[PDB]
């Protein structure tokens, strides 16, 4: 039954992926951005003001894929 | 009987999904992106509840 296990799995989880993929999409366009990179000191603010870092949010994109 | 009440137990995985969507279509309609106007108000639900039950309607006249 494994394999049928799996088979269900997968596509299941393309599709559980897919939805909080167009979740995040609909967030990140509604919202401003900030880009950063590994080289980031311990905590500090970036050049605009008030902006929200989502850069682990696509990251877990390239992770999962 | 327990199985009437057991067999609706189906319908709550993909009825969930359907809000998934529904979110993410009020989201974008919110315009949080530049500062919101208080105080005022505006929907989308009456014409999502068109949307889904027209056609259904609209077949049922031709039924008729
Ligand atoms: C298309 C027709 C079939 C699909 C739709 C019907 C099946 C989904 C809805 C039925 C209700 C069941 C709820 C889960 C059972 C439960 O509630 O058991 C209760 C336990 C407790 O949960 P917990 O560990 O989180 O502890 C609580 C922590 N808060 O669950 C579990 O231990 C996890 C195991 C889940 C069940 C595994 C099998 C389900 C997947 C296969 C079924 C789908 C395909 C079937 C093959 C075609
Ligand atoms: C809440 C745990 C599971 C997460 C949601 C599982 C996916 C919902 C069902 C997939 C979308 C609808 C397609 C199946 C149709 C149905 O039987 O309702
Ligand atoms: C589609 C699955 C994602 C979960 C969203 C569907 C159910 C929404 C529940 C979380 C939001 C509602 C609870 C917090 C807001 C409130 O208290 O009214
Ligand atoms: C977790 C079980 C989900 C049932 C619906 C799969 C399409």
């Amino acid at each position: 039954p494994g394999f049928h296990l799996n088979n269900l799995f997968i596509q299941l989880s393309l599709q559980m992926f897919m939805l909080t993929l167009v979740n995040l999409s609909s967030l990140a366009h509604e919202s401003i951005m900030c880009i950063y990179d590994r080289n980031k000191p311990k905590t500090d603010v970036l050049v605009p003001i008030g902006c929200y870092n989502f850069q682990p949010a696509v990251d877990w994109v390239r992770r999962y894929t | 009987a327990h199985r009437t009440n057991l067999i609706m137990a189906e319908i709550i995985p993909c009825a969930i999904y359907a809000a998934g969507c529904f979110i993410a279509f009020t989201f974008i309609n919110a315009q949080t992106g530049v500062k919101t106007t208080d105080d005022d108000r505006v929907n989308s639900v009456l014409r999502i509840i068109i949307c889904t039950l027209a056609p259904i309607a609209v077949n049922l006249g031709v039924l008729f």
